[PDB]
This record gives C-alpha cells, sequence and structure tokens, in this order.
C-alpha cells in the first residue's frame, strides 16, 4: 500500500488545485512565500553581520 | 559546524562588483556557518531546519536584504546558499530520530511551483527532511541520496513540471512582488536535461528511489510511474526551449506587457541575437498581395496552411520562401522592401533575392526600426527609409 510521503503529495496536489479557484487562499500562500525574513529574523541577522564586518 | 565543502567561484569577468559580493558571501557562510545554520532552523520559515532550500538560505545573506538587488547578486551568492544547504542537510541526517524515515526531494523549472507546492505539503510525523534543489545536473544529489541510503531512509523525489512559457509568465510575477525571477538560460537548461538526471538517479539507485511527477498544465496531476514522468517532462530540447524563451521574453518587452528589468533579469547573460539566428524557417513562406502578408506552414505531405495575417497596403503579389533568404553579411548595405518580421528575424527583398537580418544587431533592436511594406536600407547600424514618390 502506498507510503506517507506519497499521500502527503496527493494531498499537496488537491491544495495546488484549491488555489486555481479561490483567489483568498493563493494570497496567503504567496504572501507567506514572498514574506522574507520576519522583523525578529531581521533583527538577530543585523546583529550577525555588524559584528562580523571586516 | 563547518561547511561540508568548499564553496566554488564563478567568474564574473570585469564585474568588480559582482566578483566582492561573491567573495563576501563565501567569507560570511564559510566563518559563520553555525550562527547562519542556526538563525535558519530556530527562526526562518523552515519547519525547525527541516525544509531545506538554497533559496531560502540566501534570504541571511547581507547582499538580498534589499528586494531591489535580488536579482543581481543571485549568481553571485548561490554556491554559498547551495553548500549551506548541503551543511543543513547533513545536520538534519545526524540527528537520532528513528520515527523519522522519508525524505522528499523537490523540484522543477523555475515558475513551475514547486515552493508552492511545497508549502503545501504539511509535515508528517515520519518526514525527516524535504529538499527542494536542480536535479537536471544530478551528481550533488547523489552525495545527498547516498546518504539517506545509508541510514536506511526512504526516498521520494518530486518532479514539478509546466510548459517553459507560461513558467516564465509565473516568474515575471515573482520578479515584482520578490525581487527575484530566473533566467532563460536556467530554464531552458532545466527543462530539457532534467530528465536526464532522473534517468541518472534511476540508473544509480533503481527502485530504492521511487520518482513522481506533478503535471501543472493538467491541473495538478500527480503522475506516479517512472516512464510516465519522463514523458511528461519531454517538453523540448535545450535549443528549441531557449529559442521560444528568447522569443517570448523579447515581445514580452516590445509590446510593454514587462518592464525593461523584469527583461534584463529574463534575458541574463544570453545574447538574443545568437539564438534568434539559431532558429529554422525551412517549412515556412510568405504570400504577399495588395491586401498584406500571410505565413504559412508546410505539414510533411506538401500542404500550406495560414498562420498569421498582417494587413498591410501598397505591396505587389509575391511569393517567398523563407528558408532559402541569405543571411545578411556585417559591413554591407541592403536596400529593399520589407516584407516580413517577428521576435528573431527580419525579411527584405533586395536585388540579390531575399535578406534575412536578425531582429537584433549587437543589443541593438532592428525590428522596431522598420515596418513591413517599407523600402528601406540596412547597414552597420544605420537604417534609412527609401520611400519617394515620383
Amino acid at each position: 500500500q502506498e507510503s506517507n510521503a506519497i499521500r502527503m503529495i496527493k494531498e499537496a496536489c488537491e491544495k495546488n488545485r484549491r488555489m486555481m479557484t479561490d483567489e483568498a487562499f493563493r494570497k496567503e500562500v504567496e504572501k507567506r512565500l514572498y514574506a522574507g525574513p520576519s522583523p525578529e529574523l531581521l533583527a538577530k541577522l543585523r546583529v550577525l553581520w555588524a559584528a562580523n564586518k571586516e | 559546524v563547518k561547511l561540508s565543502s568548499d564553496i566554488n567561484l564563478r567568474d564574473f569577468g570585469n564585474n568588480e562588483y559582482l566578483s566582492s559580493v561573491q567573495d563576501e558571501a563565501i567569507r560570511f557562510a564559510t566563518e559563520q556557518t553555525d550562527e547562519i545554520l542556526s538563525l535558519y532552523s530556530q527562526h526562518a520559515d523552515t519547519e525547525g531546519g527541516r525544509y531545506v532550500c538554497a533559496d531560502t538560505f540566501k534570504e541571511l545573506f547581507p547582499a538580498f536584504e534589499n528586494k531591489e538587488d535580488r536579482a543581481t547578486v543571485n549568481n553571485a551568492i548561490h554556491n554559498s546558499a547551495a553548500v549551506l544547504s548541503s551543511t543543513q542537510f547533513d545536520e538534519v541526517l545526524k540527528r537520532d530520530e528513528p520515527q523519522k524515515k522519508e525524505v522528499i526531494f523537490v523540484t522543477g523549472i523555475p515558475g513551475s511551483g514547486a515552493t508552492s507546492t511545497v508549502k503545501n505539503m504539511m509535515m508528517q510525523d515520519t518526514t525527516k527532511l524535504l529538499f527542494e534543489g536542480q536535479l537536471a545536473r544530478p551528481q550533488s544529489a547523489f552525495r545527498k541520496i547516498e546518504q539517506c541510503l545509508e541510514r536506511n531512509l526512504e526516498v521520494t523525489i518530486v518532479a514539478v513540471s509546466m510548459r517553459a512559457e507560461r513558467a516564465s509568465d509565473n516568474t515575471y510575477k515573482r520578479f515584482n512582488e520578490y525581487g527575484r525571477g530566473a533566467s532563460i538560460g536556467i530554464m531552458a537548461d532545466i527543462q530539457a536535461n532534467l530528465p536526464d538526471g532522473l534517468k541518472q538517479i534511476r540508473d544509480k539507485f533503481g527502485d530504492a528511489v521511487k520518482i513522481v511527477g506533478i503535471n501543472q498544465d493538467r491541473n495538478s496531476e500527480f503522475i506516479d510511474k517512472f516512464d510516465d514522468v519522463i514523458k511528461m517532462l519531454s517538453l523540448g530540447s535545450q535549443e528549441q526551449i531557449l529559442g521560444r524563451l528568447a522569443e517570448k521574453i523579447q515581445s514580452d518587452f516590445d509590446s510593454g506587457k514587462i518592464s525593461r528589468e523584469c527583461f534584463n533579469q529574463a534575458k541574463g547573460s544570453m545574447d538574443l541575437e545568437s539564438v534568434f539566428a539559431k532558429k529554422e524557417y525551412s517549412q515556412q513562406r510568405v504570400v504577399t498581395n495588395s491586401k498584406g502578408v500571410t505565413l504559412e506552414t508546410k505539414s510533411a505531405n506538401e500542404l500550406w496552411s495560414k498562420v498569421e495575417q498582417i494587413p498591410v497596403t501598397g505591396m505587389k503579389a509575391g511569393i517567398y520562401l523563407l528558408g532559402q533568404a541569405k543571411k545578411a553579411e556585417t559591413g554591407q548595405t541592403y536596400s529593399g522592401e520589407i516584407i516580413y518580421k517577428d521576435a528573431a528575424a527580419v525579411f527584405q527583398k533586395t536585388k540579390n533575392g531575399l535578406v534575412r537580418h536578425n531582429a537584433t544587431h549587437n543589443e541593438e533592436r532592428l525590428a522596431k526600426l522598420v515596418e513591413i511594406g517599407q523600402n528601406v536600407s540596412i547597414g552597420s547600424l544605420i537604417v534609412k527609409s527609401l520611400e519617394y514618390s515620383a
């Protein structure tokens, strides 16, 4: 019978179909993809970059 | 925790900016490996460091902070990000977690929505690691797959696919919202060679690696058998796809669908003139008359059918075989009526027969300087009207 990863992938395909007929759902997935670093992460990165300048 | 390998340098040439960004990225990745992996694991959107992708690691580099720089610095920071991914990949593998037995590799042409597919996967309790990256050149992936199978982990490779043209449209939107798109060179390289890479994985490791596919042109249809995955992914040669992509991004720019910035990042380091010159017109002709020009193509059995009619006034009756046009030699001047024009070529009727000019000459655009039906001289870029009334 089918492994777990293969179910996960099939479930992922169903959600990809949902994106095509639900503008609000697509927009929350695409907002997450392109969000970039959170302000919390960005604060941590700044310290990291600044402490290790040449 | 050190990098799992030395980061390979690319050659940036006389571009001092990218050359120095490269060395800064390599220095950062090599000396701060520990703090970088820790930020990626604990603080980025990575499922606790189990979603491993070079494109997520790019967001931890100073050169990538500002949206408007990402297209320019991408190639310069890539290898540093990819080696950071391998290092991360190895750190996840070393964690003792007998419950977690499954490793998923996800790949696809940029703009195919592979990343969006990964975000729509929900982590299961048996999921050890999720890696997203190119498998067209699979050598690097061999080292990762080997390590999975040494640890008795089950490996699944998921190939996400879409026609280049529609994927290209998605890359434009990503460039405009996020600052990174994709070059036509990498898009064509990937879509042409991906089957070969997946072939090389099946032949090194066998049934031990499950290989599946997602066809995004058939509403994300899941494809289960390897032979069927190879079928779906057969979408042309590298020359064919590159040729089609070059025509698309040029037409898209010429008509005003994409800005110059979006066009330049899609161009990448491609000489478009050299792509356009490789285009073939052997089964094609142009029929001119008093109403306009009609582009026709021949089938295998010698039947002509219409592709495109363009209305134009003032041309006489004519039939021109486009594949028999003489290439324009550089430095010489050619005079006469333009009889056909597209994204790749401009065809001109001279006294010594039909001539073909590349639609681009040394990054200057010839095709926009002339109209079909117009009598001109073309030389070198000097274009003159020869139109008169007497």
